[PDB]
């Protein structure tokens, strides 16, 4: 039969959370403006040889609406931890992101995945190595994507789920 | 004078710190009366480096910094004169019929149908979109002034979409933070009851997309809202070339 993930990509703005849902869910990559308030979808996939059904939170990093963090907080199971690799700020925000998920959830097991994005750029000033070590620091995976190639877009979405599944299986 | 000075300082605050260099920037300006001075720099700056809209204002963005901290202190009164009534009423409503604004088909209910709720929400949306453009006479007035200040800043150099940059602007920044979370905004004494605050996210992102002038095309669930939204630009147009021009 089939299991159900709650899925969230959360990040600063413009780091490319829809894009990469998009790219999952749409299987193209759109070049506009357009910021999410909150998004919903819902996916059918196999991984591991198991079908899953994949339910997709795309969340607002406009800081305008952080009141609605708390709620997609409680309700998620593992959340997409969305960097971009040109933008500094979106970095030092993911340790924001995932104290208040630790809050909220009460807990220090929160499945989670540490994604750096627009690896197609040559515009870096986030260092690989420092996206790793603070992986390596929280003890959750790190993958670089590019949602306008689709590189490591889909590993990015399967490792959460592995993560996820990983968590209720204990 | 002062502007040179505060534009170069500017530089060395990193992106983390730019909601407290957006609030000293107008505070500063403001009361030495030369805030539209300030955004005029401040647009400009950015204006004159993009070469397309979709790459204006993107990302970290000191000018949209300092917008967003624009509409939070000079438009509160505004906000709150303008929402406080709509919101009281859809509150106090006592139809259990018209009470429910669930669209997605994957989240509804059994007891409710589909085709009722998308018209109850399309009804408040409705009231919200038409009190928003009807209020063009209580708009601050430093609020028009930094409306305008963005208007005539985009139009030197995107003159077709200098319209759509205010009108996203005011609706993305200003006006749906508030509708989606109006206890955390202040205008509410009390969180709304979950049935509302469901109905105020979706109508929220139905004004956004008017105001945007981008049609539903991600969720499946939100695209029969299309014929609506596109019925309202127009609409939407005078109301933001009324405020901006
Ligand atoms: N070069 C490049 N651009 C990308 C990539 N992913 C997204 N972008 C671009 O970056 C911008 C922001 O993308 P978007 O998916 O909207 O990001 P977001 O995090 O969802 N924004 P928000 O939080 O406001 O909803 C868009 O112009 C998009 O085309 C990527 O992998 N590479
Ligand atoms: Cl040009
Ligand atoms: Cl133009
Ligand atoms: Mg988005």
């Amino acid at each position: 039969g089939m299991t159900e993930y709650k899925l969230v990509v959360v990040g600063a703005g413009d780091v490319g959370k829809s894009a990469l849902t998009i790219q999952l869910i749409q299987n193209h990559f759109v070049d506009e403006y357009d910021p999410t308030i909150e998004d919903s979808y819902r996916k059918q996939v196999v991984i591991d040889g198991e079908t899953c059904l994949l339910d997709i939170l795309d969340t607002a990093g406009q800081e305008e609406y952080s009141a609605m963090r708390d709620q997609y907080m409680r309700t998620g199971e593992g959340f997409l931890c969305v960097f971009a690799i040109n933008n500094t700020k979106s970095f030092e925000d993911i340790h924001h992101y995932r104290e208040q998920i630790k809050r909220v959830k009460d807990s220090e097991d929160v499945p989670m995945v540490l994604v750096g994005n627009k690896c197609d750029l040559p515009s870096r000033t986030v260092d690989t190595k420092q996206a790793q070590d603070l992986a390596r620091s929280y003890g959750i995976p790190f993958i670089e994507t590019s949602a306008k190639t689709r590189q490591g877009v889909d590993d990015a979405f399967y490792t959460l789920v592995r993560e996820i599944r990983k968590h209720k299986e204990k | 004078g002062e502007l040179p000075i505060a534009m170069a300082l500017a530089n060395v605050v990193p992106c983390s710190q730019w909601d407290e260099l957006a609030r000293v920037l107008v505070t500063l300006f403001d009361s030495r009366h030369l805030l539209y001075q300030l955004l005029w720099n401040m647009f400009s700056k950015e204006v004159e480096l993009a070469d397309s809209m979709q790459t204006l204002f993107r990302g970290n963005s000191l000018a949209s910094k300092i917008m967003t901290f624009c509409f939070k202190v000079y438009g509160a009164t505004y906000l709150q004169k303008l929402l406080d009534p709509l919101l009281r009423i859809v509150i106090t409503s006592s139809d259990w019929q018209h009470v429910s604004f669930e669209v997605d088909p994957t989240r509804l209910e059994p007891s409710e149908s589909l085709e009722e709720n998308q018209r109850n929400l399309l009804q408040m949306t409705e009231k919200f979109f038409h009190a928003i453009i009807s209020s063009s006479s209580e708009f601050p007035p430093q609020l028009r002034s930094v409306c305008h200040c963005l208007y005539q800043v985009v139009s030197q150099r995107f003159p077709q979409n200098s319209i759509g940059a205010v009108g996203s602007a005011m609706f993305l920044r200003f006006i749906n933070p508030a509708i989606v979370s109006p206890y955390e905004a202040g205008i509410l004494d009390k969180k709304p009851p979950p049935r509302i605050e469901r109905g105020l996210k979706l109508m929220s992102k139905i004004l956004q997309s008017i105001a945007n002038h981008v049609l539903f095309t991600k969720e499946e669930h939100m695209r029969p809202f299309n014929d609506f939204v596109k019925s309202n630009f127009d609409a939407a147009r005078r109301f933001f070339l009324d405020i901006a021009s």
